[PDB]
């Protein structure tokens, strides 16, 4: 249709003479042909979202509808690329522009047509019945992700009436003649899909095979499993990005996606150009890790709707990859910024919130957006098994109970890592409050540990109980200081102190403090358990703690330096050292005790 | 200190000569360039004044 | 070059302007017209009161033959019969040049110092266009200031947003003046400062500081006091940022910017948010000023193409000694780092009365350490922060419990604190401390402790300088 602009209000426009449209549908508007999606319609006046800047626009300007909702392009060339929130090639736009600005109305394609690829037909013979989700051939995209699978987009059935031969090809080429009713089934190497609607799947499954971060507190204490999610506060002194980097370089992820909404620009440019400096620490040294990474970085300065749609775009890409039966991870800049954008948009629309500045549906929208993650078995004959994991970097408003978004998250998630402000005040990073965080998966994940460390759970549980008791007795001692107190009191105090300075402290940048394996954590835990238990049973019959520690001397220090055990040094050399440490500790306790 | 105060008054005639040096050359060259492009720009502006620009806003 | 000669040709086609005379309504800072053809959203228009006086404004809302126009230069004496409205048909164009050095500019950006027009090399849009995200470089060459606290605990690398969270009735402006005049880059500079919603004495003070500094020739100001119409206060920062961009990213010069007041900016935005109804956000504020703040802070940093860089230092006033208040909270969301001051220290006669605990520079790791400084700096800062917090909480605890649960280290940390505030924080208004002697004093204070408490120091560094 050819509409006329009736009224303009900043990031809002009212057209006239609009008839027969869908309230979620792309539109080309104005002489510059900007991009906008209708939102609210009535009669012939359309309330249209504008995803760009408005300046000098006048009434009566032509308005061009599209007839389809917002979608993204899927296929090859996605990986190791950077786009805006609305899927626009930052690098291509920059190089074409040959400037340092972004023109208005540019339409650089999402996936370039300037690169050919070496396709290979699958095993589907012409004349066979086909359906969505069935691989019919693969192409090579990159070494780490070689054999990019090619699938029939859902809602697509028929009989293969032809197959394209192998060889080098680019996009835009029909490669599969199929017929549902007529030859019309023509498909090139890529395709598209609306962002709002998640793609289907055969079914879902349980969770197991815990994720790994390299940092002791998270994996050891509050387990994290792929096919799941959690909220991680960002303090900028608690390793804002160190956790993300460790995840990228250690998490056994087939693909990595990080998005940027509240990007201050400094962090944006840095992370962007320090990814090149990063290297793949997996299956040999591959200098580029970006082969597993694709980024959607968007600063606040872009239109709000872009920051709104960023997460939908990212999660859609995640689902597209996992459909190939892979493991994916998501990183979010700051969900609080996304919520702020949501409330801004709602207010601009002109409907009252109900949560001191947030529309009620926010909870439902967050729940729906979250619910795309998990583990599932793919759809189609090839029978893939995908898994989507994510993490939301919650950025508080300087408070905890002030922002309902916290409640919304805590009401839906199943693993949540809090934050102790005082730890940051002491620069005690990693700064995490133990008493608040929690992880429900520990229950199920016994069925996994029992295969590797069948004694880990109870040991961890007793350690956590000891930590809780120390926390409790602190509130009593502080008000009265030292008094008539049993040797067990000092035992608890010192063991808690050692645990926290060992566990809850570690340099974010060191070969022995920025990364740990499971077995090494197991050894640390067992050593501390043995230390405390032997000390307590010794003091059980006399053995004043002063002379006890003197007799054992520096056993606490003897184990303290164990952190300096460099991992990756054989796993038997380190394990042998830990066995020697346990032997000396047990014998020393047995002897000095008497 | 009295000597320094006196010398603070010694810089009263250098200022005028420095100003004259700073100005005179730029003044002269501005006056000179006021003639080369003079007629050229005169013609350009005069001719550009009379141009018609028939147009209609269509929307 | 020649392509530059081949682009100005557009400045030779002239088209008259429509002059409407159909004023339909006036409500304070807003005027409503009727029977308007082709509104052309975001237009600059001029008005003539029925006395010869001329003022101007911009349109904000448009529909069928109805346009809503704000105006800056007051609203008195407006009649609905004898006023004329003309349409320039364009958004705001700011003349630009190199000669503006040593020029005083009103809130509207005009020579208020007896100087003629700027003889512009071009007219620019106050609203530029976004920088491509894939076009920025990360700040480095940590610039110093001679201020122990700033230079040591919250050092700043040029190219970063750095709010100065000031409180009412504090010498924040003097702190900024000392910073700029004593600006030191050891691993010159153009300074443009905008004065908006400010009193008078500060203006003369800053002019005096620049004249005595002698750097007045390498700076220009945009002045906008309270008697000036409040509405235009939403414009001055745009002018400042446009000028800074022009100078930096076209002359490749390192430039620093100072903004006196964001509070007045938020006040003006709220002011013109109610003459027209708007679903208010927290404390009456329309929720979308987050966007405008991002727009203001969009301009900063460095890019590969241009050597010149820009650094922002907006002075912000806490309304009631508060951070969760919408202004400071929103600024913290998107800004970088922060500089904090407290009334207690000032009451204690301590200059500068900085409050370290809240003040944190989000970005310090990149532009520190070896190559330009000594790697000890990080551990020094961490240990100082930790011991300071420990001493503060120990004093607080004693204030309610007395000397009945005070470990020896508690009172050690106390006395350490008293000496720390007394000596380290205190500085003369004319002495600059390089990072070197700063760290030397840091180690002097530190060496009161044993080699076991200071766990925030690496054994290597813990042993290098514990005794020299």
């Amino acid at each position: 249709e050819y509409g006329a602009i009736y009224s303009v209000s900043g990031p809002v426009v009212i057209a006239e003479n609009m008839i027969g449209c869908a309230m979620y549908e792309l539109v080309k508007v104005g002489h510059d042909n900007l991009v906008g999606e209708v939102i609210r319609i009535d009669g012939d006046k359309a309330t249209i979202q504008v995803y760009e800047e408005t300046a000098g626009l006048t009434v009566g300007d032509p308005v061009l509808r599209t007839g389809k909702p917002l979608s993204v392009e899927l296929g090859p060339g996605l990986m190791e690329t950077i786009y805006d929130g609305i899927q626009r090639p930052l690098k291509a736009i920059k190089e074409e522009s040959q400037s340092i600005y972004i023109p208005r109305g540019i339409d650089t394609p999402a996936l370039d047509r300037t690169i050919k690829w070496q396709f290979t037909p699958g095993k589907f013979q012409v004349g066979d019945h086909i359906s969505g989700g069935d691989i019919y051939g693969s192409v090579f995209e990159n070494s780490l992700i070689s054999s990019h699978k090619i699938l029939l987009p859902p809602r697509s059935r028929g009989t293969i009436t032809w197959i394209a031969p192998a060889g080098e090809y680019t996009l835009d080429e029909k490669i599969l003649e199929v017929e549902f009713d007529g030859k019309k089934s023509d498909f090139t190497l890529y395709h598209t899909w609306p962002v709002r609607v998640p793609r289907p799947v055969t079914e879902k499954l349980s969770a197991d095979y815990p994720l790994l971060t390299g940092q002791r507190v998270l994996d050891a204490l509050f387990p994290c499993v792929q096919g799941g999610t959690t909220c991680i506060p960002g303090a900028f002194g608690c390793g804002k990005t160190v956790i993300s980097q460790s995840l990228s370089k250690y998490s056994n992820s087939d693909a990595i996606i990080y998005v940027g909404c509240g990007e201050r620009g400094n962090e944006m440019a840095e992370v962007l150009m320090e990814f090149p400096e990063l290297y793949t620490e997996m299956s040999g040294t591959k200098e580029p890790i970006m082969k597993r990474t694709t980024l959607v970085a968007n600063t606040s300065n872009m239109p709000v709707a872009a920051r709104e749609a960023s997460i939908y775009t990212g999660i859609t890409l995640a689902e597209y990859f996992r459909d190939q039966g892979k493991n994916v991870s998501m990183i979010a800049d700051s969900s609080s910024r996304w919520a702020e954008a949501l409330r801004e948009i709602s207010g601009r629309l002109g409907e009252m919130p109900a949560d001191q500045g947030f529309p009620a549906y926010l909870g439902a929208k967050l729940a729906s957006f979250y619910e795309r993650a998990g583990k599932a078995v793919a759809l189609g004959s090839p029978d893939r098994t995908g898994s989507v994991s994510i993490v939301a970097a919650v950025s508080p408003a300087g408070g905890d109970f002030s922002d309902p978004v916290t409640t919304a998250t805590l009401g839906i998630t199943q693993v949540f890592w809090g934050l102790d402000k005082k730890l940051a005040q002491r620069k005690h990073f990693p700064s995490i409050n133990t008493s608040v965080s929690y992880s429900k998966y520990t229950n199920v994940l016994n069925k996994f540990y029992d295969s590797n460390y069948p004694e880990f759970p109870v040991l961890r549980d007793r350690m956590k109980e000891i930590l809780s008791n120390a926390e409790e007795l602190e509130q009593v001692v502080q008000l009265v200081g030292k008094s008539a107190l049993s040797d067990s009191d000092k035992i608890t105090l010192d063991v808690a102190t050692l645990i926290k300075e060992d566990f809850l402290q570690q340099n974010g940048y060191s070969t022995y403090d920025a990364f740990c394996p499971i077995w090494k954590t197991f050894d640390m835990m067992r050593a501390f358990i043995s230390y405390h238990d032997e000390a307590q049973k010794a003091v059980a019959n006399g053995a004043n703690w002063s002379k006890l520690a003197d007799s054992t001397g520096d056993v606490k220090h003897a184990v303290s330096s164990s952190k300096f055990f460099e991992p990756s040094r054989g796993e038997k050399e380190v394990h042998g050292e830990f066995e020697k440490l346990l032997s000396t500790m047990q014998e020393r306790f047995a002897e000095s005790t008497d | 200190l009295k000597e320094f105060e006196q010398k603070n008054a010694g810089g009263v005639g250098e200022l005028e000569k420095k100003a004259e040096a700073g100005v005179q050359g730029e003044l002269a060259e501005i006056k000179k360039i006021a003639e080369k492009k003079k007629d050229d720009v005169v013609k350009i502006l005069i001719e550009t004044v009379i141009k018609p620009s028939a147009e209609v806003h269509i929307n | 070059f020649a392509i530059n000669k081949k682009a100005v040709e557009q400045g030779f086609n002239v088209k008259p302007r429509l002059n409407y005379n159909t004023v339909s309504g006036v409500n304070g800072p807003l005027v409503i017209l009727e029977k308007v053809k082709f509104p052309r959203y975001n237009e600059i228009v001029n008005l003539t009161l029925p006395d010869g006086t001329v003022r101007q404004g911009q349109v904000l809302e448009i529909r069928g033959d109805r346009a809503i126009v704000q105006v800056f230069e007051g609203t008195s004496g407006i009649d609905v019969k004898k006023t004329t409205v003309e349409f320039t048909g364009e958004s705001l164009r700011i003349p630009v040049s190199e000669d503006m050095l040593g020029r005083i500019f009103d809130g509207s950006g005009r020579p208020i110092d007896n100087g003629p027009k700027v003889f512009a090399e071009d007219y620019l849009d106050i609203n530029g266009s976004p920088i491509n995200p894939y076009a920025r470089i990360y700040p480095e060459e940590m610039i110093s200031t001679g201020v122990s606290a700033i230079d040591t605990m919250n050092s700043i690398a040029r190219g970063q947003k750095i709010p100065i969270f000031s409180a009412s009735g504090l010498p924040h402006n003097e702190i900024a003046a000392q910073i700029c005049r004593q600006a030191g880059l050891v691993r010159n500079f153009s300074i443009v400062f905008a004065a908006m919603g400010v009193n008078l004495e500060t203006a003369r003070f800053f002019k005096q500081d620049f004249e005595e500094n002698g750097s007045l020739e390498r700076t220009s100001l945009f002045l906008n006091l309270a008697n000036d119409p409040t509405i235009e206060r939403i414009i001055t920062p745009r002018l400042a940022l446009t000028t800074a961009e022009y100078l930096a990213y076209q002359t490749e010069r390192h430039v620093l910017t100072i903004l006196t007041d964001m509070s007045s900016y938020a006040d003006a935005l709220r002011e013109v948010s109610a003459a027209r109804e708007e679903v208010p956000g927290r404390r009456g504020y329309p929720g979308y000023m987050y966007t405008d703040l991002s727009t203001i802070y969009e301009r900063a940093g460095r890019v590969e193409g241009r050597n010149g860089s820009i650094t922002q230092i907006p002075i912000l006033t806490m309304p009631n000694d508060d951070i969760t208040h919408p202004i400071p909270d929103l600024t913290g969301y998107i800004t970088e780092g922060q500089i904090f001051v407290d009334r207690q220290l000032h009451n204690k006669g301590i200059y500068p009365p900085i409050n370290v605990l809240p003040s944190l520079s989000r970005l310090m790791k990149s532009a520190i350490g070896e190559g330009m400084t000594r790697k000890d700096h990080g551990d020094v800062s961490n240990q100082l922060y930790a011991k300071y917090a420990i001493g503060k909480d120990a004093a607080a605890m004693k204030a309610v419990v007395g000397e009945e649960a005070l470990s020896i280290e508690d009172k050690l940390s106390l006395e350490f604190l008293e000496k720390f505030e007394k000596t380290f924080i205190t500085q003369g208004a004319y002495e600059d401390r390089t990072v070197f002697e700063s760290l030397d004093q840091a180690w002097s204070l530190l060496r009161i402790y044993p080699k076991e408490m200071l766990n925030r120091i690496s054994p290597k560094i813990l042993d290098e300088f514990y005794d020299r």
